[PDB]
């Protein structure tokens, strides 16, 4: 449950949120997307699995794991979005046409939204164009994420979380410098006055030979977590495998209904045939030869 | 597709660091000199100068190409193979041949 | 770089995987932490928007192309000079025909 | 079909009206109820 | 964002009052390139933006 560092945030500029979009997906052909973010979907505090509700890293120096609901999720491109469904650090959800994706958490007045830039269109299965399935048609092969949430599509490598330093655990007095761990924390600090030092301590605590607050820094021993293999973290000095998280929705093969255009009138004359055709929207034409030369001609027809 | 997967970047706090040679498809590997990156608390070290940074990245197989990929492939002669109905008289007969 | 095959593989699940993507590391600039970089657009993609037609619908002689294995089904050309040894138990004489 | 005049009639409310749009019935599919067809367009809105 | 128009409005209650006038608003952007948001790796070019 980290936080990336998002382009774009509720006001404009980028910042540090819980929410941030690392990749987002749009390989299907019903036009589902699936998003890859920060934030932990499916579960409380502890880990335990419970649809009603998800997790995130705190605003604040101690940075604990604090819990929202799934009400409060909102996804939009242009307009808001359907929510598919949510595992982990991921999201499945339809969304319309836009240039970019957002997800954003609405705890009452603080809306704290990331925004990432793609370019999702409409797109559709056969040689026909449409805005939804029709009714009537023929039934194609395609391929579409699937909706369970327990499916794989592959996997992403966690690895054990890296230092994270903070100023608020650092205090400046009378040209001094001091430490104040959070209370039954360990925390182990470092810094550089002349020598080199390194330490751990649990309490107030004095350092000697240091002028200002820049040259130390302290953070808790957090190995009780996993982290992403994200761009916009600090790695740990062993960066080995230590997890794979699985990728839920994975692209599975169905039956799509794709419409069928209005038969063609065929006018014949010596050596050749005159097709009327009618399309209210685009739709594709090949003809080919059955001899020597093929002569393909492909067309995209639109009207009468 | 390829999925450009880039690993968190490490810093040599108040040391340097040198670019290793893994194996990776397209690897890519750089350092760069003083940084004083920031993460959430304002400082993430103690020197000001001397504080380089590793930029690392490489592509690998997207999630979703196990259905969204394309093979390539060399041909050689072909042979054609024919199945065949032929009559005579009374009797009919199926045939598959080269 | 930018082309079809700028990423390489024996297979899905092969390691040894070979890519050339023009990917180059720039340095950080704004003060909060991140790694910048510059990329080639996916030339599969490229080749996907500028593949043309299949050879479903261009193959001469109105054959049927299809796949697992490749083959060419229904392919009318050229004449087949066949040799058959039709057995003497179907042949009638002519004095009872 | 697809040109003007493609329905056809003396007056609004007359009850003699004449239409040729070429309208072709199609085999219903789907298991639930309904039937398809398939139509020209209106040569009305072609020549509008 | 983006628009032809420019509406403001006053919901006190159930008594919602709005003005609209025609207002060609489209995104610009400095510099040679177009983007729909100012990245966090680039130049630091001049600009001019109202102050807040």
């Amino acid at each position: 449950p980290y936080l990336g560092f998002c382009p774009y945030c509720r006001h404009s500029a980028p910042c540090f949120s819980p929410i941030k979009i690392e990749n987002v997906w749009d390989e299907s052909d019903d036009g589902s997307i699936r998003i890859q973010v920060s934030a932990q979907f499916g579960y409380n505090q502890a880990g335990t699995a419970d649809v009603t509700k998800f997790r995130y890293m705190s605003f604040d120096h101690d940075h604990d794991i604090k819990e929202d609901s799934m009400d409060k999720i909102a996804i939009s491109t242009s307009g808001p979005c359907r929510r598919l469904g949510h595992k982990g650090y991921f999201l499945l959800a339809q969304c319309p046409p836009g240039d970019s994706v957002t997800v954003s958490i609405t705890s009452g007045a603080s809306e704290n939204s990331c925004t990432v830039e793609k370019k999702i269109r409409r797109k559709f299965v056969g040689r026909e164009e449409y805005l939804f399935p029709p009714v009537h048609g023929k039934l194609v092969k395609c391929h579409v994420y699937d909706h369970l949430k327990e499916t794989s599509a592959g996997y992403i490598t966690m690895h054990r979380p890296g230092p994270h330093a903070y100023k608020s655990y650092l205090e400046e007095a009378s040209g001094e410098v001091y430490i104040k761990p959070p209370s039954g924390k360990n925390v182990t600090y470092e810094c550089k006055c002349g020598d080199y030092s390194t330490g751990i301590v649990s309490t107030r605590t004095k350092m000697n030979g240091c002028t200002k607050a820049k040259q130390c820094i302290a953070y808790k021993s957090d190995q009780t977590k996993w982290v992403f293999n994200s761009p916009d973290l600090i790695r740990h000095t062993d960066h080995s495998v230590q997890g794979k998280l699985h990728i839920p929705f994975r692209l599975t093969p169905t039956v799509c209904p794709v419409p069928l255009a209005h038969t063609p009138t065929v006018t014949k004359w010596f050596k050749g045939i005159t097709l009327h055709l009618t399309a209210t929207r685009p739709t594709l034409l090949t003809t080919r030869k059955l001899g020597l030369r093929a002569d393909a001609t492909a067309e995209w027809i639109t009207g009468t | 597709r390829f999925h450009t997967v880039i690993p968190s970047p490490q810093v040599k706090c108040c040391g340097s660091l040198e670019c290793k040679a893994s194996s990776k498809a397209d690897y890519t590997c750089r350092v760069f000199g003083g940084v004083y990156p920031f993460m959430w608390g304002g400082a993430q070290c103690f020197c000001d100068s001397e504080n380089t940074q590793l930029s690392e990245a490489y592509v690998e197989f997207a999630p979703d190409c196990t259905i969204d990929h394309a093979v390539a492939l060399k041909v050689h002669t072909a042979a054609l193979k024919v199945g065949l109905r032929i009559v005579y008289g009374n009797t009919t007969a199926h045939l598959d041949t080269f | 770089p930018g082309a079809f095959g700028d990423i390489q593989a024996s297979s899905l699940d092969a390691t040894d995987i070979v890519a050339r993507t023009d990917i180059r590391l720039l340095k950080p600039s704004v003060k909060n932490i991140h790694v910048p970089y510059t990329q080639a657009v996916s030339g599969y993609e490229m080749w996907k928007n500028n593949s043309g037609r299949p050879l479903q619908e261009t193959a001469p002689f109105g054959c049927k192309i299809e796949v697992e294995p490749l083959r060419a089904s229904n392919c009318a050309y050229g004449h087949i000079p066949i040799s058959i040894d039709i057995p003497d138990a179907a042949f009638v004489r002519s004095s009872e025909s």
